[PDB]
């Protein structure tokens, strides 16, 4: 069962890599003269797989899950960067005394 | 998703909407051309701009505000100035003849001509956004189109949109200086409209900002070009909880529930602190206690009234920057012990705070300094009845001798609106006095 | 097997529930990805209580997340461990409440309650033999206190013969944050005392006192405060997930702490909370645990048991121990403080032990105590409620949304008779 | 396998046709010589063995000054010379002259040449006829052309583009006289008929297009883009297509009602297109605005009973049905009680193309709306009052009587039209 799950993950990753190849080739062919109109192409390749705006889960393979639970509208959650400093859990535990 | 639409009425409205939207662009990095910086094409990009800026597939971010004024001279400087390519051409509505400091001309005759053209663009900006909390309104009391046109804008918008939020940022006339003569007539005759067709309303006094600039920021001869930066700093700190992440967020719906205890009492007062020049900011430390003390200081208050003579009704705190909530709770406690500040007896817990991580930004050529933390206070009290009593006395002695009335009665409106606004103001002042009386 | 369904209501509930699922993930050894990276084999033999199985040997928390605005669902998705939670379990809404009990209970929470009930019923019917529910919410907020009591009343009707816990965040006198929080809280405890088995009072200024004085920290952020809260939430279900010499569940602690259904408010406390520098000086020994457990500095409710007296006391211990220490020490503190204990019932202490200590720790203890000093909190908020309501304060936000003033009057009387029968047993 | 024949009458129809065929050649990539520098042109361009393409349009007129510029200009070699029928003496704004005196001399030639064009087409899809209510050639000669065409061809669809006379401005004085005796002919000899007011396009080009000084060429470019969206499904495949027989059935509830209102959106300059994002939900709102119709009447006075939608470009059917839903929730627009689902939707993939020196800009999604409305009784009741006050003391009646028609046809058209005005009044009553 574990072997099957790994095989399915590998197949999905191969399909995404083929799309990345095609997209990079098309953008490189289109940007020969000027780069003043490559913004929709760059935005489309930087959309991320799935309708999500959260950071990609790189250990999961770049998955971007979607969150649409709002009555009948179903608008996705926005994204905001945090100015708060990041913390290590071992540092937090040792500071709070669970050591 | 949490979009916010701005309504800027009058020459004051279109001038405050210039420095305010300049601060909005530099906060999100919007270039004056309209697009995001092209060098920042690195993967990511927070959706914190959709509350103020629209989206196009080209990458252009169009603001969602409308600029309305009956004077085409001051609107056309926007089409000539630096930001001629950012603003949409159809979002700036221009009249042909100004209201000329009058209520009747700006309300019944000339305001009816453009009451459809503006609201057509309002509908186009309202179906564009999915979830709209409400509209922000910038207008001045003393202006003709600020009083006359707004007094029909609020009534017809209340019918067009039922339970949307209505915040009001009003330029109140100063008690000593004055740029007009018939401004008591313009101020009194529209307070009946804003009594029943406004959810919340703040007030600013031009000479009260004048003393702040000359005493705190070490600028001897200020101009409206930096007063609008101070007002735009206030609106930015109010809405920054919606735009950016915080330890605990406050919405436009959230604070209007905590500052309006009665439908006839929706007049709190705004205060910003610290406002310190660059050469003075490097001397003093700016702690949480030393910025929340200036908000309670009546000298730093930007309305010509004293809460020491009055009594505090409710308070709202907007903290922005490197702030820890432990020091906020400590500073709140040490204010509560001092008997110089007096609270009403039936509101023992009269505080509500909000925390924001991002420090405020500055503009090139600005007079404020780069600070690590700042606070905006929205405090309600009874001390506005002092300002109401010192203005309606001047209104009563103006109207005793039937002065300037022929500039109103011949334009279409009757004369009984003067007496009914006189009687409504007397009931409002009686209402504020009865609430201030404790059991 | 007995399982716990976790409820997260409100922004406060989400920020303490994220840290709760943070802590027990390290207790069971769960990576941010979702797999298992541990050392022993006992960490996998009881994992079905908090985790549901998935494909590829993945485990997901058995929790649902409830809030009315999208502001805080982003932070529980962009957090360090936000990627473990199920994406379908997030239940949010277009319009929030904003520190309003009335909007949260009748006009905004009445539409989202259909969706979250569908989610929780779909998950709970998949359980083999469900043990009980657990709720985390705050009384000072619009969404956690408004429709959170609506969640309590709905699933009490739908699942009668069950148990539910709540970790309620009651407001503080000096760390008051909401102007209308007496309205948000008194209307909540009227709907809370009727249909709740177990209630833990967690107050913010109690956590501020512990972080400032006992732990000697300078910047106690909310990430630090939720760790103290999650130490007790992990500290109450230790014997259910780990074998011990004398196991105890939530129901076993329930039947020993409540003698009557209207006496169910408690005082959580955690015994090892020494500061970082003082750690090398203090011996970790059973009398050291039970001394700090009964200290009034370690109470997580803003009342002193000296002014009242203890009714029932629960003790849950962690770590391999010799219990001849834990019986002679609890008998000593029962005999010495005779005036602080009721005399119409003897042997007021329930003792429980657990073999497995928490990670990085050798010895631990958890306190759940019922007393009469909780009335000090109830009288303190009732006097502010009475001093506010008599002049019709802030009432247009409340009476204009459907409900009448008789709901205020009956919330006065039900809370007054509740503290009256608290005084009758004192 | 599908073929359409274009018929242009009058000076307005010729000038519209030149602007239309400029758009058509640039859309299909046709040089003005007629040869390309894969078979979508078969409905409009006949095939020659050398590689040339000949249009299937007949330009007719009764004054040589309009056809002469066609035979002289850039497309002098593209058009077949037998397709440009030219008379000798024009009717000169007289319906009676164009119906009873002049039109019978060339009615043999145009009916012979339409047979040669119909011979080459294996299956006829529809006759497009461009005509004007005002001028004599577009009123008189057009009237007996359909009377001959109704018995020559039985059930073949004859779609119509009328030039409805303006309510407030005018080219002619006798243009209400011309625009009434043709309504009798177009009741029983027209399948579908769209209409236009000139100053409405004048208002659109002045306000939306930032052109303070337009010409008839600028109007004819906007008219040609309205024409192209109808035949776009005929010439290009889409997610779901619409044919000429398709939308003509779903918009007429009775044979006496075949007069809908077209409305194009978005109309925008290349300056404002850089500012505004044009989504399908944002372009469908402009079809309901009272300021943005091409017709000078407000549908808020009336009520809708049939609507047709033509989406072209990068369009998604989900956002179409989402935008249709939210318009139905709006209570400003009203529908009749006897037709709950009055919508018809057409989808095309190809974006609309633009000509150099034109007014509009390149757009990625556009919409054309064909809505039947009760409010055309508003404009007719305005024009009925103008007719009978002119006819109260018999103005200009000596000109029409002396041509050869009897004097009773004026009152015959009045008692006809009063019945049709009563007909539209009782359609809009609720049950
Ligand atoms: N604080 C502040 N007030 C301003 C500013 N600009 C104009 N005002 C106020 O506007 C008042 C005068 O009315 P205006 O806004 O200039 O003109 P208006 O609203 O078009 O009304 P009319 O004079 O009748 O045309 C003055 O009393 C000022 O208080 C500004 O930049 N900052
Ligand atoms: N909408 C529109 N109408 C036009 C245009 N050009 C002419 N017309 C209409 O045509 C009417 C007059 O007829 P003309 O086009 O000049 O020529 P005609 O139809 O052959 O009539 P005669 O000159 O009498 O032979 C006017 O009332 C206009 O309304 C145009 O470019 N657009
Ligand atoms: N102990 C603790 N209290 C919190 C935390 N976050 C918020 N609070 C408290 O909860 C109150 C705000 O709750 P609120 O967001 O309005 O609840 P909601 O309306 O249900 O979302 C504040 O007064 C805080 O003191 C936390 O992480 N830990
Ligand atoms: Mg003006
Ligand atoms: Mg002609």
């Amino acid at each position: 069962e574990l072997d099957y799950c790994r095989l399915t993950e590998a197949l999905v990753a191969e399909k995404e890599k083929e799309f990345q190849d095609y997209a990079r080739e098309v953008i490189e062919l289109e940007s020969e003269t000027t780069n003043k109109y490559i913004y929709p192409l760059v935005k489309a390749v930087q959309e991320g797989p799935g309708g999500g705006r959260g950071p990609v889960f790189v250990d999961r393979g770049g998955l971007r899950p979607s969150y649409q639970a709002n009555d009948v509208t179903g608008v996705q959650l926005p994204f905001y960067n945090s100015q708060g400093p990041k913390y290590n859990f071992q540092k937090s535990k040792r500071r709070l005394g669970f050591t | 998703m949490r979009e916010c639409i701005s309504i800027h009425v009058g020459q004051a409205g279109v001038q405050i909407g210039n420095a305010c939207w300049e601060l909005y662009c530099l906060e999100h990095g919007i270039q004056p051309d309209g697009q995001m910086p092209s060098d920042k094409t690195i993967g990511g990009g927070d959706d914190s701009f959709n509350t103020f800026f629209s989206e196009t597939g080209a990458g252009k971010h169009v603001p969602r505000a409308v600029f309305v004024d009956l004077e085409p001279t001051v609107i056309d400087e926007v089409r000539t100035g630096t930001y001629r390519q950012l603003f949409h051409p159809e979002q700036l509505i221009t009249g042909k003849e100004d209201a000329a400091n009058n209520y009747a001309r700006g309300h019944y005759t000339i305001g009816k001509e453009i009451i459809d053209l503006v609201l057509d663009r309002i509908r186009k900006l309202a179906d564009q956004c999915t979830g709209l909390q409400g509209f922000l309104v910038f207008h001045s009391f003393g202006g003709g189109t600020g009083s006359g046109f707004t007094s029909l804008l609020m009534e017809r918008l209340s019918v067009d949109y039922g339970k949307k939020s209505k915040l009001e940022f009003s330029i109140y006339p100063a008690p000593q200086v004055s740029t007009a003569v018939v401004e008591p007539y313009n101020s009194i005759l529209t307070t009946h409209t804003t009594l029943e067709h406004s959810d919340c309303a703040f007030m600013v006094d031009n000479e009260a900002i004048y003393d702040i600039c000359r005493r705190n920021l070490d600028i001897e001869r200020p101009t409206y070009t930096n007063l609008n930066r101070l007002i735009g700093q206030i609106v930015s700190s109010i809405t920054a909880s919606l735009r950016f992440d915080g330890a605990l967020n406050v919405d436009l719906t959230e604070f209007q529930t905590n500052l309006v205890p009665y439908p006839r009492i929706h007049f709190p007062l705004a205060t910003y602190a610290p406002v310190i020049s660059a050469e003075k900011a490097y001397h003093e430390q700016l702690s949480v206690a030393e910025i929340t003390n200036a908000c309670f200081e009546p000298a730093n208050q930007m309305v010509k009234c004293d809460p020491r003579h009055g009594k505090y009704m409710a308070c709202c705190l907007l903290y922005r920057g490197d702030v820890v909530p432990k020091d906020v709770n400590a500073a709140i406690a040490t204010i509560k012990t001092k008997r110089t500040i007096q609270f009403v007896d039936w509101c023992p817990t009269g505080f509500k705070v909000g925390i924001n991580y991002q420090p405020p930004t500055v503009v090139p050529g600005g007079d404020l300094a780069k600070v690590q933390r700042a606070v905006c206070m929205l405090s309600n009290t009874t001390a506005i009845a002092e300002a109401w009593a010192r203005l309606d006395h001047k209104f009563d002695l103006m109207y005793a001798k039937r002065a300037f009335v022929h500039w109103y009665v011949g334009e279409g409106m009757e004369e009984g609106e003067f007496s009914e606004a006189r009687e409504d103001m007397a009931a409002l002042e009686k209402d504020y006095e009865e609430v201030g009386v404790d059991s | 097997m007995r399982e716990i369904v976790h409820l997260q209501a409100g922004q406060c509930g989400n920020q303490i529930g994220a840290k709760f699922w943070e802590v027990i993930s390290d207790e069971h050894g769960i990576d941010p990805t979702g797999t298992y990276h541990g050392d022993s084999d006992l960490q996998l033999e009881r994992i079905n209580v908090y985790y549901n199985e998935a494909t590829g040997g993945k485990y997901v928390p058995r929790a649902v997340l409830v809030d009315l605005e999208p502001g805080t669902m982003d932070s529980v998705r962009s957090g360090p461990f936000g990627q473990i939670f199920r994406p379908d379990n997030f239940v949010f809404g277009q319009s929030g409440a904003g520190n309003n009990w009335a909007k949260g209970h009748y006009t905004e929470g009445a539409e989202l309650v259909d969706s979250v009930l569908d989610v929780v019923r779909k998950e709970a019917e998949s359980c083999d033999c469900l043990q009980g529910f657990q709720l985390t919410h705050s009384l000072g907020g619009g969404t956690g206190s408004g429709m959170g009591t609506l969640l309590i009343s709905k699933i009490r009707e739908e699942y009668p013969d069950r148990i539910m816990n709540t970790f309620s965040v009651v407001p503080s006198p000096k760390v008051s944050d909401t102007v209308v929080e007496p309205y948000n809280a008194t209307l909540s405890v009227h709907q809370l005392v009727e249909n709740t088995d177990e209630t833990y009072c967690i107050d913010n200024e109690a956590l501020y006192d512990i972080c400032f004085r006992t732990l000697k920290l300078t910047t106690p952020t909310y990430g630090d405060l939720n760790h103290l809260v999650s130490a007790t939430m992990s500290g109450v279900t230790t014997c259910l997930r780990f074998p011990g010499q004398l196991n105890a569940d939530l129901r076993k602690l329930a039947v020993n702490m409540v003698p009557f259904p209207r006496l169910h408010f408690f005082m959580p406390g955690f015994a090892p909370l020494t500061s970082r520098g003082s750690q090398q000086y203090r011996a970790l020994t059973v009398p050291e645990l039970t001394q700090q457990m009964f200290d009034a500095k370690n109470m997580m409710a803003a009342c002193d048991p000296r002014h009242g007296r203890y009714l029932t006391v629960a003790a849950v211990f962690r770590g391999r121990m010799s219990m001849k220490e834990v019986d002679e020490q609890m008998l000593n503190v029962q005999n010495k403080n005779s005036s602080y204990f009721v005399e119409w019932i003897p042997n007021n202490v329930k003792t429980a032990v657990c073999d497995i200590p928490p990670r990085g720790l050798k010895m631990s203890a958890t306190f759940i105590g019922n007393s009469t000093a909780i009335q000090e909190l109830f009288k303190r908020i009732s006097e502010q409620f009475t001093a506010m309501f008599r002049r019709k304060a802030f009432l247009h936000w409340y009476t204009g949304e459907g409900m009448d003033e008789m709901e205020f009057t009956e919330a006065e009387s039900n809370m007054n008779d509740l503290v009256s029968e608290y005084q009758q047993y004192q």
